[PDB]
DNA sequence: AAACATTCGTTCACGTGAGTTCCAGTACAAGTCTGGTC
DNA sequence: AGACTTGTACTGGAACTCACGTGAACGAATGTTT
């Protein structure tokens, strides 16, 4: 299924923390 | 030569690795604690690993290279400390020490 | 007890605040104390641990020869409490500052965490704080957003991340705050769909039957159709029968 | 009259016991296999 | 007859979750001293 990751199978693929980013 | 000395080594040369020298020590009759503790005597550490750096940053027991032990092996005797082996030096026996040395 | 702080936009800008805990779970304010069957008297009983190897022969350690140590896969790394403190994460205590403003629709009621609700109010004999978080709590109001921030309760305290909310009333106006989820605190579990599932699709006449129970079991009533609604049972206001 | 120390209700963190779900291991029934003999 | 394979249920244990209890720190109020 698309998004699964790689690591653990079953799970859904984190994506990795950007915290805050002001807009334009 | 040694006897009931607790003595806790947490690194070993490349020559020598850990698990060796710890053998070599017990062959000597010195008592390996794992972890020092307050009845430890002398921590050992050839390469100045982050468990060595805290255990300096926590100054309370001095940090002595494999250097000494391995001449203790090659005179058949117990040989005084001097600043040649050791690294770091808890609070207490740094005085002893700064009597007889810069 | 008010527990003082300051909301930080920024480097320059600052507000005194007070912060009070609104909403908490209570407990019983007397626990129960383990007597002696016989006499009935506290001191009679003294309760203590002791740590024994695993060994055959049952070795006895004493609390000054143990440490403590964490797992790290199929092997134990020792990690000293000394060195764990040294290590640790060090943060600078009572900090409520706003990392952000974000839409009130992107903050879901269903991520709050925690065990607490904090309601902010401006410092006290304070005009120019209170003017300030007025000033905030209306404009954000008025643009239907939220600002994400960091609380800290002291130096030993973990940090969290938690949203605070405007809340105006007729009497007081001030900031509701909830702690929010981390990283770490999402469970992503699949479940399968209902709708598009064959053999659970409900038939006319059970919608209609459930309808009709929904609607003949309804706690609101409407006043005659004329001005709100009206709370046949409202939970909020019964006694916990646990205490009674 | 003002400053400093002590105390008390409050808060957070950490540790220990009891309930629930999922999985590894064990004793035994039965199926299956096989050897020797006349 | 004996021995190995498949299955079968059952027992106990690991891990997760919650509740309850203990320890330590602390801000505000009050009392004492100068």
């Amino acid at each position: 299924c698309p998004g699964e990751s790689l690591i653990n199978p079953g799970f859904k693929s984190k994506k990795p923390a950007g915290g805050v980013d002001f807009d334009e | 030569i040694f006897e009931d000395v607790e003595f806790c080594v947490m690194s070993g040369t490349d020559s020598q690795p850990k698990p060796d020298l710890e053998n070599r020590i017990a062959e000597f009759g010195g008592y390996i604690v794992q972890n020092p503790g307050p009845d430890t005597y002398c921590v050992i550490a050839g390469s100045e690993n982050i468990r060595v750096k805290n255990i300096i940053l926590s100054n309370k027991h001095d940090v002595v290279k494999p250097a000494w032990l391995l001449e203790c092996f090659k005179t058949k005797s117990f040989v005084p400390w001097q600043p040649r082996f050791m690294i770091h030096m808890c609070p207490s026996t740094k005085e002893h020490f700064a009597r007889e040395y810069d | 007890i008010h527990w003082p702080c300051r909301l930080t936009i920024g480097s320059n800008l600052s507000i005194r605040i007070a912060a009070y805990k609104s909403i908490l779970q209570e407990r019983v304010k007397k626990t129960w104390t383990v007597v002696d069957a016989k006499t009935l008297k506290k001191e009679d009983i003294q309760k203590e641990t002791v740590y024994c190897l695993n060994d055959d022969d049952e070795t006895e350690v004493l609390k000054e020869d143990i440490i403590q140590g964490f797992r790290y896969g199929s092997d134990i790394v020792p990690f000293s409490k000394v060195d764990e403190e040294q290590m640790k994460y060090k943060s600078e205590g009572k900090c409520f500052s706003v990392l952000g403003f974000c839409k009130s629709s992107q903050v879901q009621r269903r991520f709050f965490m925690g065990n607490q609700v904090l309601k902010v109010f401006a410092a006290r004999d304070d005009e120019a704080a209170a003017v300030a978080l007025s000033s905030l709590i209306h404009a954000l109001d008025d643009l239907d957003m939220v600002a994400i921030v960091r609380y800290a309760y002291d130096k030993r305290a973990n940090p969290q991340v938690g949203v605070a909310f405007p809340h105006i009333k007729h009497n007081y106006e001030c900031l509701v705050y909830v702690q929010l989820p981390f990283m770490e605190d999402l469970r992503q579990y699949m479940f399968s769909s209902l709708k598009n599932s064959k053999k659970y699709a409900p038939t006319e006449a059970q919608l209609n039957a459930v309808d009709a129970l929904i609607d003949s079991m309804s706690l609101a009533k409407k006043d005659e159709k004329t001005d709100t609604l009206e709370d046949l049972f409202p939970t909020t206001k019964i006694p916990n029968p646990r205490f009674q």
